[PDB]
């Protein structure tokens, strides 16, 4: 009792109050704001290294989560040059993980494999299985990204990748299962799926497409053990996309539809046209052009109303050749038009010259 | 210099010479960035 | 008329020293902007003088300095300089360097701008020119005293840990005004004598030597009055109530804050004296007094809004929030910390924001 | 039943490299070089595994980035082509290469690399006997060093020598690289690069003080302008004879001159050459003291000058026309114009006409 | 850790009021226009 | 003395320019010639 003396809390702002503003505006998912009151309590400073070392931390998360990878950067190299200095290798570790992760999406990826090569030797050393993990999961990812970048993905009919790309997935494939070894030790089911999942899209990229298969079915079993109705919609997109390179048509087909039922369940306007899309393309793949011409209008319809121009003009594409295979020729000229039409609008200058080529042979007949 | 692949810092080149061949597909989608983190502040002393 | 067989040769369109008078005119006029341009024109065209160049550039400058831009200031000044060198003019040579130097010195590069003014200081003693000489000293503890203030306004009130690098540059400014103190006062530079006296006792007063600072604004006070420099005195005025304040003798400080007051309003100088009612308010707050705090925190409160200081807005409904506090107004008091609240918010104070929050949490409980 | 229904299905496909390169192709062709950029480095997204087309590409896109002033990534794509080449040993794309890598650099002022890749061109041409590679590499190391000594001193000191020493000496070497193309274009019977050499020559001579020089190189580009019927050219060396003839002190010749460029440009409707061809002849009769033959010309400058919005020119015949009435007499007329110069003055930002403008009207106040 | 931004294990006020930057020097160049005029 | 004429301004009508020839981007069509 005694609370007539609060001029006292007028004059304030202290560094942590500051900071506890900034973590609760982000917290709601406004970081925008919160980055302005983190880097407030920088301005004002503060004794306390291991506070010191959180904010820098939760700024370069934000400023990641922002997409403003170079300030990302900034923050998370002071947290690790802290963490050095005072000998938290720790912290040193974590620090480094993070500076990986941001290096990996600037596409800097031999210091970003140190970077997290760093965070993996000293979870080692000090027998934390938990970091551990976590770097290898860390590890994975980088080579999965490196290999990723040099792709214009191609198993077409029988092709080649060049070496780099398969050395980077092969690297990525073992990473992932060394965490994968882990994690089931460790008993930690949601890690697990990210590792499966992950696994399962590296050996799709690298047209092992039975372990892809394998790989996404635990996957799906796991996302229904967490209810995960996102992850199971994943999965069942993973699953039909290799199915289709394994040449089993019919099987891919039930897949993706599988994915629209779960997406009309989101209400998901956009994951359920993707699906619509997939599934135009499967029953062209089966010959079945009356059923692709449904599905690809389905998509077009969805296309519009989300004002997804982009998409638009892959519906009248794929419609354009569809209605071809069935000898409509004034429908196919139609939307070899709006393909056309489109193309120009969003800068295609690929599609605008093959929609040209299209539009001549139609003519003739 | 001595190197014929290292010129391969120029844009886009180099040649080499049930079932599916051919014929378009579509992308794929990963798995989620899983940030966690926004209660490390918040612990302290 | 008796000849008008003129305007061919004021017509042809040219000339260097044209172009030049006309850029010192609008200096002298005040429009350094307009000028500028003209004496970047004689640039141009050139000349065969070396003596109107070296003026040119000096005056180039000089005018770019005013308006704050910095660079090509130190462009000018280095071709000055360049220039004087290479013909030997060794009076030009300090000169050039003395404002090298104080350019330097805006510019925080404070250790070249060292150098400079040294430069100047030497040149000045070798040719026995003791005003020269007097105003390098006078540089000299200028930019010491810029190099003190320039380590962390986390010093506030009143500090207590001063870095031993900070009291060095400050004392140093010290021996150099009271050189240029002493040379003044012999030449008998009444006007030298009180810039010298204002400047050491600011940095008396940032080196927490408090008395002698109150000594030396006390002379500054009286060489204004016998100028009749009204704007003078009103700064020796400020300053003596801000040392009174740390010594702790806060009703002496309250009278030299109302002769601030007083000259401010006869000035008609609004934004000097928002400045004195401000004072006022936090001197009668040490005081005790609230009620006469209130009174003069709103009178710059009413400034603030006529002059659309957003910034001394929301300063002034922090302490108004307070001096209510303090006296019981819980009601007015709520008032003023909601209009902190928005203040804060609208001008990006996060630190603000924040304790504005906290205000009226505490606040609303009564 | 068509010919290729279901090889109608086969360009439903997707697009070529080849096939985004010959349309960027097609468009510079037509001019619109904007959207030919855009499906030249479409085409490069692509990528191709034929290394001779992937050279032809990046050139032409140099050369269309040239063209729209983007000097940055026509130093890109040029120094890509140049990389491409050398690492292939193909030792004439090389030269070419290089000879492109210079015109750029020529224009963005780093003339000291820009003679570097033009002497390779060189010689890279005399090793393989090429005669008239040798000859285009000539001319490019002649526009380098004429660009060369242009720049600086433009605007600047220039009559009766003396300069700067480095200005002559580069002027000098654009004469020798251009008489050396003249020798070797002469031999080699091409007329339409004579004309061009020509041309350059005499415009070189001009800038050097070597005006008998110029003249006789200009009618020789005349000639062969008349030769080809390029009446454009043909304008361009009328233009450049009245030139010299002005300096030369022949001015009822040089007007004759201006007359002919005044003639062809009515006839080609361009406006803008007719409005400097008006201006050189109302300065040509200022010569000659015909007052008002040259108020007639410059007046006739004045309407096209506003006409065309060129509110730089308008102070220049202002200014003209100030003088021609003083030189008349008429104050009345001449205080107009000196006040309509300072207000134009004022406006463009030219500081030195602003002070004569003042300068002009104190003096005509008074009488 | 030395040169890491912002640590180390106000109220208003309005503080000095310096004395001001002295610039006279538009008169050079004219005065220089007597000295040989 | 090198370092002298380093400075702006030294040492003791109208014209118009000299016109010169236009740059020579004669090349158009290599790339429908490579169709081979």
């Amino acid at each position: 009792l005694g609370s007539m003396f609060h001029v006292r809390y007028r004059m304030e702002a202290s560094c942590l109050e500051l900071a506890l503003e900034g973590e609760r505006l982000c917290k709601s998912g406004d970081c925008r704001a919160g980055v302005s009151f983190f880097e407030a309590a920088v301005q004002v400073g503060t004794e306390d290294l291991k506070t010191l070392s959180a904010i820098y931390s939760q700024l370069g998360n934000a400023y990641f989560y922002l997409h403003d990878y170079a300030k990302a950067l900034e923050y998370h190299h002071h947290d690790l040059t802290l963490a050095r200095t005072i000998g938290d290798q720790l912290g040193e570790a974590k620090a480094s993980g993070n500076l990986g992760n941001t290096l990996k999406v600037l596409g800097n990826f031999d210091e970003a494999i140190v970077c997290c090569q760093r965070h993996l030797d000293i979870s080692r050393e000090l027998n934390d299985k938990v970091g551990e993990a976590r770097a290898l999961y860390n590890l994975g990812n980088v080579y999965h990204a490196k290999g990723k970048s040099f792709g214009c993905p191609g198993p077409q009919d029988v092709g080649e990748f060049p070496e780099e790309v398969r050395d980077a997935l092969q690297a990525a494939v073992d990473f992932y299962e060394e965490n994968l070894s882990l994690v089931t030790a460790l008993g930690d089911r949601a890690a697990q799926g990210r590792a499966f999942g992950n696994l399962g899209n590296t050996h799709y990229l690298l047209g092992n497409f039975r372990d892809a298969v394998i790989a996404h079915e635990q996957r799906l079993l796991i996302a229904k053990e967490f209810g995960d109705k996102a992850a199971e919609r994943r999965a069942y997109s993973n699953l039909g996309n290799a199915y289709i390179f394994l040449g089993e048509f019919e099987t891919a087909s039930e897949y993706y539809k599988k994915t629209l039922l779960l997406a009309r369940q989101l209400k998901d306007r956009a994951v359920e046209a993707q699906s619509c899309y997939s599934l135009g393309n499967t029953y062209t793949l089966l010959q079945d052009y009356e059923k692709a011409i449904d599905y690809h209008l389905k998509h077009l319809a969805i296309a519009q109303e989300l004002n997804d121009r982009i998409g638009e003009g892959r519906a009248c594409w794929s419609l354009g050749n569809a209605y071809t295979a069935l000898g409509n020729h004034d429908q196919a000229m139609h939307f070899a038009e709006k393909h056309l039409e489109i193309s120009r609008e969003v800068g295609d200058k690929s599609g605008e010259l093959t929609a040209r080529l299209n539009l001549s042979d139609l003519q003739m007949v | 210099d001595y190197g014929n692949s290292a010129l391969l810092s120029l844009p886009g080149y180099r040649p080499t010479t049930p079932g599916r061949n051919s014929f378009y597909m579509g992308t794929c989608q990963d798995e989620p960035e899983q940030l966690d983190d926004w209660n490390r502040i918040a612990e302290l002393q």
